[PDB]
This record gives structure tokens, C-alpha cells and sequence, in this order.
């Protein structure tokens, strides 16, 4: 989330990473280089179920239009 | 560019994409960068909702 | 009593003992090549001297169209190819196949939008014009995009193929062309420095459209010598998408024996047979041919490709149909370069003087030997006063065997001529057909291959009425593959490939195992074979690489250090072939890399000291060839001592660039990196990061750190 | 004994194994030795009691 | 200079002989070949 | 090589190995010979070394 | 240094070129015995040479061992890590306290994921192990017996099962992929055995299909995979009569085709006209393999013999309990009852040749064999040009 | 609005909270990172 | 399963038996035409046993 953002200085790595608590930012390097700014996730994710979950959505209101 | 819409997206959002492309008569192999921006905009949206 | 080897084939089939029939063990035949390029233009010229002859106003050099031509009258070979008559047999073979034209021509579409430019340095050695020679196709590929630069030209530095074949294309527009040339400046010493060199646009045209040519010499069974051609890098473009257009149209194909190699081969030949043979009418005789075409290259106008990728592309954006036909125009108006000029000396003043070939018609044509004479006085009228020859019909060896190919399996596929009682079928690849034909009795079987024959000779194919015969279905051969009643012996011709590698000890040994358990997987060699041949290759290298047994009594440099070694190490089973130690590999374990082999009869100080963790000869830029070995085939190896790399026998910039980014990011070396930023600020921000991690660590010191962030902020990163 | 219990939990009447595969090659009944000539092991100097 | 083409000869009678002479026995030999590992599998045995 | 094909073939026919019976024979199968020379228009065997 | 010198750590070894010791460790406690000097028949095949610890495909292969050994350059891991996690941190424990370059590893971890596959010529078993002694246990004219030192079947029922719950649900489709990416087996989603073999049965090819991967094209009609050899057939709808007495209105193909056709482990040629079966090549493989062969060819081949030769009913439907295609009807119940056309099909005599030979109704290599039926004793190789081309998935 | 460089454009900030924003720009990073490795980035032209 | 009229009966005139009910439930059940019938009879005739 968001571009390099100075403000936090120099980067940190993973076990620094690490120790921030979940919600914070942190400037990191992404791939060879690429500096961004990074959020630590508060959950786990999974694409596949959201995705079916918005189809079955979908489909529950077509038919319910129908 | 279809492999990588192929090997990215799932088949029901291209199975989305295509309908919908079908529905401007635009075809979706004449132009595999617009039914990837449409897969990858009926995906963000997914993910938002 | 007087022996006689021959007599060995009277008690045994040829096709049994065909592997002693070829010397493949004797000194392949090896060379000035102009003489033969001069002869191949002739040639090409003579077969086609009654089409169209005209004079290019683009280039100045004479041009001559055999393309619907008057039809032969004679079987000498013929270059007269009827476009209408192509436009069948791509209108037969696209009915025959479910819109296999477009999903190729799709398909070739979309690999050439992935395409980068880098893929051109792949190949052999390639025509440079800013040096007008041979160099390896990176160089030439480096070169020529450094002269772009200075004409106002780009798309290099754009990645893809399609901006720099645009560019390539605007190239040959420009009023001048500018570029650097090697100047060996005198100063005695010859000492080369870049020169800013232009050239008209002609000139440059000429340029690009020349044909360096060079002999083959590695050829091992012709007697006469003939002349292979490299192409400039403003071709490589066109011809690689041409190729590869071609090739995916061929693979579907079932009469096409390319680009499948090895086992599939022989899997599609005894299947096709096999077809052939079910589909025998009853009573019928189905006939093969066993062909072995020549002039394949010599009669195959770029005019009839042009129509080929033309009719090919039928149903596809203007811009690729446009792109992709841009290869047979370059090819239809090639031009040949001369190799290096004959040579003229006389014995009463013991002086002899190569003459470069510019000069070929300085000196008067009395002088040269009659054959000479004669080549010189036919080769005229198509010389270039820069000393090259005016080549537009014809094509040399080696440039479209994919799209030749096709051109074959449409000729094959028409199956039928006038509905008379026959069919044909066959095998088709790059100068190496077999023909089948099926009918009621061997009359119509001749009357079928007649028929085929005149068929091919309306494309500009000429099969060899001297190198091809006809026999009954069941015995044939095919690419010097031998085929009699089910058994094809892979002829045996991999002999020449049991020498050392010639990369490392190590790598030597695991590739030549591989090779050992590969012919014996395919080739049929048998298990005392395969043992000989494992005795005959460790004793080559142990001998090549001065390490016998360390008993043995021989001397040698590091012989006398194997022999310290034999006993101030107890353990005598575990020592590597390269330390004189026993060999141990048989049939069972060639699949097993030696190290791992022998890891538990080492000694724990031989194998800590053999696979320390740091070797001074083991280096990282060394490990490139860990992988493949030069085709590219797949060995096994252990990291080693024994790992070790020979002595080496805008260059600097992106060399050193390159090292310094490996370097930097050791990731670069295995995967494509991936980002969309100056390769400077990448590594000025992971050099600053290091810097911090190593201070905070304690690996630097404070004016260490002090120092390094002094020469980023000079960078202009901090 | 897996094809076994999958045999005996099947359908068909018969108790007879399908797989035969690892039946086979698990009573070591491919290790048998082949019988040969007699006049062969005569001349033979490797072929002892 | 003009080519120089190789003479056309006839058949010799040395090369009948040598070819009789080099195929046959001799007391001395010289061909000898490095070790291999030992064989187990019945296969190399028979290869041996 | 070849003479490896040649003794594989026999061992195609009767079952057993013949490396032994090719060269030297045996009591069930004759040495084998090959046509090598001739004399006086006769040609002439020859061992299989 | 190789006398005397520092002397290095020996544990790495252990772990590292894991794949190396376990082909020593297959090759040692591998059990030989007799070989077999008698002809070999071999067959061309697509196999892999070497096992692998966890087949994926090139790209995601990469992405793991980046994961693996490089942990910079790890932004936003893709939906394959979380598929190879057990894998991922496995090989992270097993390498870690080493000091090899990375990039040996690299490519050891290379050669221990990503697939090698070639033509070879095998007969036998195929598994890899097996494979990696090929050199020696196989040969043109003698054989060798050894033994060397799951998965798939609960792939296979998972894949029916996910078809049938899909299929009588309305848009099918999304319902099975939903199903597909949301099963596991034991330790991962469906997709990390079917991306690993190649092709497989129908079922499997159809949810490859719905989710993201690449299967042969080869055309499955009930068991018998078929590949197009030349010809074009025009699907046009005509009225036929059935040996039943009905009438049915199906799609014939109009045009002479050729076909490789296989089945279990039966391989051959059909060559079909209109309404009628022409030739057909086989080898001798297996009774079962080849009745089935015969049969299902029959029905493809819409031979106006095969409809003549009804006798019962066609009403059937599947588990699903839905209606199907009077082709798929008929293939069940000659399929049922396989002595139903054979017997009225007619006979033809023996292929007379060298080694053309006939087989009877019974499918014991049996003379005066079936009206077009052919068994050559040779071996024929077919399935050329897998392009695995685009295909759109309804 | 969402951009393939980790910025964007939101009507109102309290829409979507920071986990929603940053899975979008987490799968639009992705989808960039993989078309630049199979050089599709380039040759990808955007919806004007 | 079994349709032989064993107990001594001559092989040849099983087979004619055979084929001979073999046409009849061909013809009733419309597998063959009267064209086939009729050649059927005529070498079932020219065998002996009808």
C-alpha cells in the first residue's frame, strides 16, 4: 500500500519486519529494488473463495430477479 | 496473451469477460489486452465486494 | 586364401551390418571457398536463366524471376515454380486441416509479441556489414545496435522484436548511415581503435542484403564441398518468425519428419509404414521411394515463400501479414559475397598473391586456369563492381528448412492426380523425402510416382533421379535411417562422441556416461559394447588429464602428487578416477554421478577436503555451464574440486555492468529480475541497505560506513 | 495386502486378484531361475552343485 | 596454378597382403583397457 | 557393435546365451562361421574371431 | 588440496543432493533376476526420466525456489506457495546450514521439481524408477527382471465426483471450479497432483479444463482417445433408422477420416467412411483392451451395421439421472451387451501374410476374424504432436 | 481508481479500510510483476 | 451359453441348424431383407440338411 514514503527513513528487513504490530507501515524493497510501502496483514487470505463467494453472490441475485 | 489470462484468471471470470465482450460484439481474440483489462477489473471489483 | 570383408554380407543382411559400411572413424574431409561460391551462383543462376530478367532500381544489381516461367522441357532442374499451382497445394493442405493455418499464424503472433530482441544472438555465426565479416551473434547483434544509435534509430532499448525489426526496416530509408569500424592504425605496431565511418544508402542496402558465405568443411560423406551461407542481423528478424510460423504449421503436419528428433522420428516413420501398408487396396502393391533430393536449395525461388506466407496469413492483421512477409522480399533481392579471391603465382620467380575478389576482373581472364576462366566469363553479368555476385533466385542451405519443408508436405498431400487409380503418401524433411504409392500393380505405382515427380517439378523441386531408387513397401531408407521388415537400426554414427567433454574433470565424466546409458538406450548398443565403451573412454581420460592409478608406475607432474595421495589416505575404493582411483562404474550405476557414488568409501578427510564448502577452484561465474553442455544436453554433476573452468583464450561496459549486477542481487543469475526502474537506483538502494545490515551487524566499521554513504549520496541515491 | 482387503471388499463372487502386479513381484516369483539345457551346464565352468 | 587432379592407378597387390597379415594371430598384444567396477546384476555378468 | 547384434540375434532364436557356442561351440550347437575369403574361385569360411 | 588442505563440513551432503543418494540408495537395494534373451516388444512412449519429489510446472518451480533459497526478492507470493508450503519449508530446513553457492542449489532444486519428459521406447512398467534403469533393464532382444528399492486413484474418484455433483446443477461450470480449488488432498488443494501428471482420464481433463491448466488434446469418446490423422468430416443431422425399429435424429459425418485411436493399453488405426468402418490396425495387448477398443470404434464409427445390430432398448441415463445423446445410449448398451453387433457384424477371412493375423468375436487371436478387424504383429506408435492447442471450456 | 504503481484515487477514504486497499494493490503489484516477466508489460496498452 | 443339438448329431448339421434359425430370427427381426433370406435358403439348400 502506497509508494516508497521517506518518512520511516532507511528500510528494515524481515525479522524487523517482524516486529512490528499488525496495522503498522513499513518502507521495504520489493523484487530487485522497487521501494514501496507495506502494511503487515491482520489475516490470512484466500482469492479462490472470495472470488466463488462473489459469483455465488451474483448468481443468487440474477435469480432472485428472475 | 491468452495463456496468461488462462494461467492468471479463473475460468469463470474469463467465461464473465468473454460474455461480456460478446455483448459490445467485441472479440475477445482480436483483442486479448481488453478481456484482460475486463478480467482484471471484474476481479478487483470481486475482491472489493 | 585371399580375404574379403564384403563377404561378411553374404551371411548377413546389409541393413545388419550397415554401421561398417560408412567410414565413420577416418579424418573428415576439410579445405578457397570462392571458387565454390562462385560455381553455387552459377549454378543457381543457370537453372533459372530463362525466367525474367530485370535490373533493381532500389539496388542496381541484375535480378532474374523464375517464377511462373516457361514449363521445362528437359529433366534438368527446374526453378520454373506456378504460383497457381503452390496456391492449390496451400488450398488443399488448409482444406484437409481444421483452420490449422490461422492457429498457427495466431500462435506465431503471439510468440512474436513476447519476443525479445535478445533471442537473435542465439544461432551460429552470423554477417557483420560495419566490419563486413563472420562474428559470433552476440557480437554482431552488440554492434549493430551501437551503430543504431548513432542514426537516430531505437526499439532496442524499447525490448521487443517488433520495434527493432521497425527500426531495422527505417534503417534502409535513411539518406547516410553511420557506424564504427575497426581502423588498424600503424604506429612497428597495428593497433585497432573505433573509427566514425558512414556509407551511402546504397551502399548500405547492399550491405544488408549480402550473403557472407563460407565452405563446409565438416561435412563426412560427399566428396565435393559445398558452400554454406550466413546471414546479416537484419534478417535474423523475419527469418526466425518466418521459421517459426513454419514450424508450427509442420509439427501438426503428419508428413513432416522435422522438428521431432530421435526416437519420435523413428516412431512416426514405422507408423506411417505401418499406415501405408494397412491401406493396401487387395492384390494392390503399395511402392516406396526412397528419394534423396538435390538442388533442394538451388531451385526454391524466395518469390514463391512470398506467396506461401501470403496465402498462409489469409485471415490475420494487416501489420503481421505485412511483417512476416518482409523475410522473402529481403531473400528475393540477396545479394552473395565472394569468400576471399583466388590466388595467382608464378613458379620462375617462386612469388605467389592471393587476389581479393574486387579484383576478380582487374587481371585479364587468360591468366586464371580455364575452369576459372569459364566461371569468371558466366559470372559476369551478374558481378557487382564491389565484388559481389547479383544472387535474387535461389536460396542457400540452411535458412528456410522449416517453410521448405511445408512446401514438400503440400506436394506429398495432393494424394491424387486426374482420379487415376493410385494414392501417395509420404515423409518429408529439409532435402530427405520418402514417397509411398499405392495401386493395383507396379505399373500405376510408376505411373503415380511419375505423376509426383511432375508435380514437384511445378514447384521448383527436383528429386534426384541418380541418388533415389524404388523398391516394394517394408525395406527403405530415410535420412540415414534404415528401415527392412519392422527393424530400423539407428544407424550407428554417435561413435564420434566418446572423447572428453572438454569443460572439467567432473563435468567430462558425467557427460560422457550420460551419452554411454543414452546410445545404449536408444541405439541398440549392447552391454559388452556399452563396457567397452566405458573402458575406452576412462582410459581417454585419464590420459587426457594426466591422473592415473597411483600405483601404476607412470610419471608425471601431478602423477607424483596421486601417488602421495594413493597411500597417505587409507581408504583406497573412495578417490575419483581424477585422483587415480579405481573405477568403479558399470551398466547399472551410469545413471549415478561417481562423487555420490563413491561418498561412502571415502575417507572423512578426502571428502572434507574434496567437498569443502569454499574451493579456490570453484567460482560462481563458473557455474553458467552447470546445466547444459554444449546442443544443449542435461548432465548430473557434484560441486568440487573438480568443478573447476580453463583459462579464457561497449564490451567492458555491459560485461562489467552485468558482473557488478549478479553481484549485487545474486538472485539476477537464476531468474529474470523484474522491475521497472534504472538499474542504478536498484543497486543504490540495496547497497544501502547491505551497508546498514553489515554495520548493525558488525561486519563494518563506523568510518567504513561513514565512507560508503559518502560515495552513495556522490551517486546521487541517499 | 491392500489389493487383498480392496478384493475382498468388491463385488464380484470371485476371490481372485486383479493386481497382480504386486503379487507377483512380492513372493519373489520373478527371481525363479531358469532351467536350461542340460548340455549347455556341462560345457559350462560357472555352473556348479 | 592449375588443379592437380589424383592419378587414376590400378589394383595393387600390397594391399590384398597387408590385409591378410594384419588379420591374423600374433603372440605379442598390446591393447589393453582400464578396470571397471564389479558386476553384480546378472546383465553385466553376461556383458563381462 | 555389429558383432554384438550378430550373437543377439542367436540369442533371439534359442533361449540361452551363445557368446560361448558363436565362438567356440558346444555340444547342442555348431561353432559358427562366416564366408571370408576365397582361393581359386573357392570361397572359404571362417571362425567367428 | 585434495591430499591435504582446510577440511570442509560433511553434513550437507546428506540433505542437499537428496535426489543423487536416493538413486544410489533405489539402485542398491534393487533386487535383480533372470533375463529373457527372447524378442522384446517396446512401444513409444512419453515418459518421465527421473522421479520427482513434487511435480509443478517451469514457472511455479522458479517461484519456489526463489522462495526457497532467496528470501529477498519475495514480493506479494502468488497462489503457489501456499500450495507447496509443506514443500516450502521442508526444503528450508534441509538446506539451511550449508554454505554451497546458491546457485548449485538452485539448480539441484531444479533437476528435483520441475519434469523431464522423452520418447523413449519402453516395455513394462513405466514409473520413473523404473525408467532410470531403462538402459539396462529393457533391450531390442532381451529383457531383465527388476524390482526397485496412491494419488492418482483418489484423484480420479474426487474428479467424478465433482463432475457428477456439478452437472446436474444448473451452470456447472463455476459449482465444480468452487468445488475444485476448495478440495484438498491431505496437504493441498486438487491442484498439485493434477497439475503434476499429464493428461489423464477424462474426468481429470475436464476439471483441468474448468481450472487453469494444459491437457492434451486428444478427443475422448467414452474410453477411446482419438487423434485426427487427415480428412474433414461434415456434421450433418439425418434421419436413421435403428435395428430397433425407431428413429432417430442424430448428426452422422458426411466424408471419409482417419483416426489414431487408443484404450487402455491398446493402440491403432481406424480408417472411416460415411456411415460405415473401413479398416482398423491393431497389436495384441489385452483382451479386455482390445473388446473395448473394437466396440467403441464400432459406435464412433456410426457403421450402419451397428445400428442394424440393436436389439434391446435405449432409455438409459446416468447417475445424475439425466437423458443422453443416442450416440452415448448406444455405446452403453453395446457396451453392456458386447455380444449384440459382434455376432450379426458378419465375418471376413484371415489377414493371410507374414504376420497380419485375424482375432474372432471372442477375442482370442482366433482366424476368420471380425469384417475389417486387423491384428499386426508389430508395434504401432501414434499420438504424435501433443500441442495441447487452445480449447474453450463450456 | 487503482493504479499497477501502488497508488490510487479513492472518492471517500473511509470506504474500503486499509486491508481491502492494500489486497487490491498486493493483486494489481502481481499481476505487474508477472507481465513484465513475461514482457507483456510493454506490449500491454492500457484502456485509452 | 448352449444352443448345440448334441448327442451325435454331425457337427456340419448343427451348424446348418444353427444358421438356419440364425435367418429366420434375422429375417423376423428385420436384420436382413428377403433378398438375403432368400440367398441364405439357397446355400443352406445346396448344404444337405434342409
Amino acid at each position: 500500500s502506497g509508494k516508497y514514503d521517506p518518512d520511516l527513513g532507511d528500510f528494515k528487513t524481515i525479522e524487523e519486519l517482524e516486529k512490528l504490530k499488525p496495522g503498522e507501515k513499513a518502507n521495504i524493497l520489493l523484487y530487485q529494488g522497487k521501494p514501496v510501502k507495506v502494511v503487515k496483514r491482520k489475516r490470512y487470505s484466500a482469492l479462490s473463495n472470495d472470488i466463488s463467494q462473489g459469483i455465488k453472490r451474483q448468481r443468487m441475485t440474477v435469480e432472485s430477479m428472475g | 496473451m491468452d495463456t496468461f489470462i488462462t494461467r492468471n484468471f479463473q475460468t469463470t471470470i474469463i467465461q464473465k469477460a468473454k460474455n461480456t465482450m460478446a455483448e459490445f460484439s467485441e472479440d475477445p481474440e482480436l483483442q486479448p489486452a481488453m478481456l484482460f483489462n475486463i478480467c482484471v477489473h471484474l476481479e478487483v471489483c470481486y475482491v472489493i465486494s | 586364401m585371399n580375404i574379403n570383408p564384403y563377404f561378411l554380407f553374404i551371411d548377413v543382411p546389409i541393413q545388419a551390418a550397415i554401421s561398417t559400411t560408412f567410414p565413420y572413424t577416418g579424418v573428415p574431409p576439410y579445405s578457397t571457398g570462392t571458387g565454390y561460391t562462385i560455381d553455387t551462383v552459377i549454378r543457381t543462376h543457370e537453372y533459372s536463366n530463362k525466367g525474367k530478367q530485370y535490373i533493381s532500381d532500389v539496388t542496381g544489381c541484375t535480378m532474374v524471376d523464375p517464377t511462373n516461367g516457361p514449363l521445362p522441357e528437359d529433366n534438368e532442374p527446374s526453378a520454373y515454380a506456378q504460383l497457381d499451382c503452390v496456391l492449390e497445394a496451400l488450398d488443399r493442405m488448409d482444406e484437409e486441416h481444421p483452420g490449422l493455418f490461422q492457429a498457427a499464424s495466431q500462435n506465431a503472433m503471439e510468440t512474436l509479441m513476447v519476443t525479445t530482441v535478445d533471442k537473435l544472438t542465439q544461432g551460429r555465426q552470423t554477417f557483420d556489414w560495419t566490419v563486413c565479416r563472420n562474428q559470433p551473434a552476440a557480437t554482431a547483434l552488440n554492434t549493430t545496435i551501437t551503430s543504431f544509435r548513432l542514426n537516430d534509430l531505437n526499439g532496442a532499448d524499447k525490448g521487443g522484436l517488433i520495434p527493432f525489426c521497425q527500426d531495422i526496416i527505417d534503417s534502409l530509408d535513411r539518406p547516410e548511415m553511420t557506424f564504427f569500424s575497426v581502423k588498424n592504425i600503424k604506429k612497428i605496431k597495428r593497433i585497432p581503435m573505433k573509427v566514425k565511418d558512414k556509407i551511402t544508402k546504397v551502399e548500405y542496402i547492399k550491405r544488408a542484403l549480402s550473403l557472407n558465405t563460407m565452405t563446409k568443411d565438416a561435412e563426412r560423406g560427399k566428396l565435393k564441398r559445398r558452400a554454406i551461407a550466413t546471414a546479416g542481423i537484419q534478417i535474423r528478424g523475419f527469418v526466425l518468425v518466418v521459421e517459426n510460423l513454419a514450424k508450427n504449421i509442420c509439427e501438426n503436419l503428419e508428413q513432416s519428419g522435422l522438428p521431432v528428433g530421435g526416437n519420435e522420428k523413428k516412431a512416426k516413420l514405422s507408423n506411417a509404414v505401418a499406415k501405408m501398408l494397412s491401406n493396401c487396396p487387395p492384390g494392390g502393391i503399395s511402392m516406396t521411394v526412397t528419394g534423396d533430393n538435390t538442388k533442394w536449395n538451388e531451385c526454391l525461388n524466395p518469390r514463391i515463400f512470398l506467396a506461401m506466407t501470403e496465402r498462409i496469413t489469409r485471415d490475420s492483421p494487416i501489420w503481421f501479414r505485412d511483417f512476416c512477409s518482409i523475410a522473402p522480399v529481403l531473400f528475393s533481392n540477396k545479394i552473395a559475397r565472394l569468400g576471399k579471391g583466388f590466388m595467382i603465382t608464378s613458379k620462375t620467380k617462386r612469388l605467389k598473391a592471393q587476389i581479393p575478389c574486387p579484383d576478380l576482373f582487374s587481371i585479364p581472364l587468360e591468366r586464371y586456369n580455364e575452369e576459372t576462366r569459364a566461371k569468371l566469363k558466366k559470372l559476369k553479368p551478374f558481378f557487382n563492381e564491389e565484388g559481389t555476385a547479383s544472387l535474387s533466385p535461389g536460396m542457400m542451405m540452411g535458412m528456410f528448412n522449416m517453410l521448405s519443408t511445408v512446401l514438400g508436405v503440400a506436394a506429398l498431400g495432393i494424394k491424387n492426380i486426374g482420379n487415376k487409380e493410385y494414392l501417395w503418401d509420404g515423409l518429408q524433411s529439409s532435402d530427405d523425402f520418402a514417397l509411398f504409392v499405392n495401386a493395383k500393380d507396379e505399373e500405376t505405382c510408376m505411373e503415380g510416382i511419375n505423376d509426383f515427380y511432375r508435380t514437384c517439378k511445378l514447384l521448383g523441386i527436383n528429386m534426384s533421379k541418380k541418388k533415389s531408387y524404388c523398391n516394394e513397401t517394408g525395406m527403405f531408407e530415410f535420412t540415414s535411417m534404415f528401415y527392412r521388415d519392422g527393424f530400423v537400426s539407428n544407424f550407428a554414427m554417435e561413435l564420434p562422441s566418446f572423447g572428453v567433454a572438454g569443460v572439467n574433470e567432473s563435468a567430462d565424466m558425467a557427460i560422457g556416461m550420460t551419452i554411454i546409458k543414452n546410445n545404449m538406450i536408444n541405439n541398440g548398443m549392447g552391454p559388452a559394447t556399452a563396457q567397452t565403451a566405458i573402458q575406452l573412454f576412462i582410459a581417454d581420460y585419464r590420459y587426457t588429464y594426466k591422473c592415473h592409478r597411483g600405483d601404476s608406475k607412470v610419471e608425471g607432474k601431478r602423477m607424483k602428487i596421486i601417488k602421495e595421495l594413493w597411500e597417505n589416505t587409507k581408504g583406497r575404493d573412495g578417490l575419483l578416477v581424477a585422483d587415480g582411483g579405481p573405477n568403479i562404474y558399470n551398466l547399472r550405476n551410469l545413471h549415478i554421478p561417481e562423487i555420490v557414488l563413491k561418498y561412502n568409501l571415502m575417507d572423512p578427510e578426502y571428502k572434507g577436503r574434496l567437498l569443502h564448502p569454499q574451493n579456490p577452484f570453484v567460482g560462481h561465474l563458473s557455474i553458467e555451464g552447470i546445466k547444459e553442455a554444449d546442443k544443449k544436453m542435461d548432465y548430473d554433476a557434484v560441486s568440487g574440486t573438480h568443478s573447476w573452468r580453463t583459462k579464457r583464450n561497449e564490451e567492458q561496459c555491459y560485461a562489467k555492468c552485468c558482473n557488478l549486477f549478479e553481484a549485487c542481487f545474486n538472485s539476477a543469475s537464476y531468474r529474470k529480475p523484474v522491475g521497472q526502474h534504472s538499474m542504478l537506483e536498484a543497486m543504490a538502494h540495496r547497497l544501502r541497505m547491505d551497508a546498514r545490515l553489515d554495520y548493525e551487524s558488525g561486519r563494518m566499521s563506523k568510518d567504513d560506513f561513514e565512507k560508503a554513504m559518502a560515495h552513495l549520496g556522490e551517486i546521487g541515491y541517499i | 495386502w491392500r489389493d487383498c482387503v480392496n478384493t475382498i471388499s468388491n463385488e464380484e463372487m470371485s476371490n481372485e486378484l486383479q493386481k497382480t502386479n504386486y503379487a507377483k513381484w512380492a513372493t519373489g516369483d520373478g527371481l525363479t531361475y531358469q532351467k536350461i539345457m542340460k548340455e549347455v551346464a556341462i560345457d559350462d565352468e560357472t555352473m556348479c552343485q | 596454378e592449375e588443379p592437380k587432379i589424383p592419378n587414376k592407378c590400378r589394383v595393387a597387390a600390397w594391399v590384398q597382403t597387408e590385409m591378410n597379415l594384419l588379420s591374423t594371430l600374433t603372440s605379442k598384444r598390446a591393447l589393453d583397457l582400464p578396470e571397471i567396477g564389479p558386476d553384480v546384476a546378472p546383465v553385466e555378468h553376461v556383458g563381462s | 557393435q555389429q558383432m554384438e547384434a550378430i550373437v543377439e540375434q542367436e540369442s533371439s532364436i534359442q533361449g540361452y546365451d551363445m557368446t560361448k557356442a558363436c565362438f567356440k561351440g558346444d555340444r547342442v550347437n555348431s561353432p559358427k562361421t562366416f564366408s571370408i575369403g576365397t582361393q581359386e574361385g573357392k570361397l572359404v569360411k571362417g571362425s567367428f574371431g | 588440496w585434495n591430499t591435504y588442505g582446510p577440511i570442509g563440513d560433511t553434513e550437507g551432503f546428506e540433505r542437499v543432493y537428496e535426489s543423487f543418494f536416493l538413486r544410489k540408495m533405489r539402485l542398491d537395494n534393487a533386487t535383480w533376476g533372470r533375463i529373457t534373451f527372447g524378442p522384446v516388444e517396446r512401444v513409444r512412449k512419453r515418459v518421465l526420466l527421473n522421479p520427482l519429489t513434487k511435480e509443478m510446472p517451469p514457472d511455479e518451480a522458479s517461484n519456489v525456489i526463489m522462495e526457497i533459497l532467496f528470501p529477498k526478492e519475495a514480493g506479494i507470493p502468488r497462489e503457489s506457495t501456499w500450495i507447496h508450503r509443506e514443500l516450502i519449508k521442508e526444503k528450508r530446513e534441509k538446506l539451511k546450514g550449508t554454505m554451497i553457492t546458491p546457485i548449485v542449489l538452485a539448480y539441484m532444486l531444479e533437476r528435483e521439481l520441475v519434469a523431464r519428459r522423452r520418447f523413449l521406447p519402453v516395455a513394462g512398467a513405466t514409473s520413473a524408477e523404473f525408467i532410470e534403469m531403462l538402459h539396462c533393464l529393457q533391450g531390442e532382444n532381451w529383457r531383465q527382471i527388476y524390482h526397485p528399492g496412491s494419488r492418482s486413484q483418489s484423484m480420479i474418484v474426487a474428479c467424478r465426483k465433482i463432475i457428477r455433483r456439478s452437472i446436474v446443477a444448473s451452470n456447472p461450470l463455476e459449482l465444480a471450479v468452487e468445488i475444485a480449488n476448495k478440495t484438498v488432498i491431505d496437504t493441498e488443494p486438487l491442484k498439485s497432483c493434477l497439475a503434476a501428471i499429464d493428461g489423464g482420464d477424462v474426468a481429470c481433463d475436464i476439471i483441468r479444463a474448468a481450472l487453469g491448466l494444459k491437457i492434451r488434446q486428444r478427443q475422448r469418446f467414452g474410453r477411446l482417445e482419438l487423434k485426427r490423422i487427415s480428412g474433414r468430416g461434415f456434421k450433418n443431422d439425418e434421419e436413421i433408422l435403428i435395428g430397433n425399429g425407431t428413429i432417430q435424429k442424430i448428426g452422422i459425418w458426411d466424408g471419409e477420416e482417419e483416426f489414431h485411436v487408443r484404450c487402455g493399453e491398446c493402440r491403432g488405426i481406424l480408417k472411416k467412411s460415411k456411415m460405415k468402418l473401413e479398416k482398423l490396425l491393431i497389436n495384441s495387448a489385452k483382451k479386455e483392451d482390445m473388446r473395448d477398443l473394437i466396440i467403441l470404434c464400432m459406435v464412433f464409427s456410426q457403421d450402419t451395421r451397428m445400428f442394424q445390430g440393436v436389439r434391446g432398448e435405449i432409455n438409459f441415463l446416468n447417475r445424475a439421472g439425466q437423458l443422453l445423446s443416442p450416440m452415448y445410449q448406444l455405446q452403453r448398451y453395446f457396451l453392456n451387451r458386447s455380444n449384440d453387433l459382434f455376432d450379426q457384424w458378419g465375418y471376413e477371412e484371415s489377414p493371410k501374410a507374414s504376420e497380419l493375423h485375424g482375432i474372432n468375436e471372442s477375442m482370442n487371436a482366433s482366424d476368420y476374424t471380425l469384417k475389417g478387424v486387423v491384428v499386426t504383429r508389430n508395434v504401432i506408435d501414434d499420438f504424435s504432436s501433443t500441442e495441447t492447442e487452445k480449447v474453450s471450456i463450456t | 481508481i487503482f493504479s499497477y504503481n501502488q497508488d490510487y484515487s479513492l472518492s471517500n477514504e473511509s470506504s474500503l479500510d486499509e486491508e481491502g486497499k492494500g489486497r487490491v494493490l498486493s493483486r494489481l503489484t502481481e499481476l505487474q510483476a508477472e507481465l513484465s516477466l513475461k514482457n507483456l508489460w510493454q506490449v500491454l496498452i492500457g484502456e485509452e
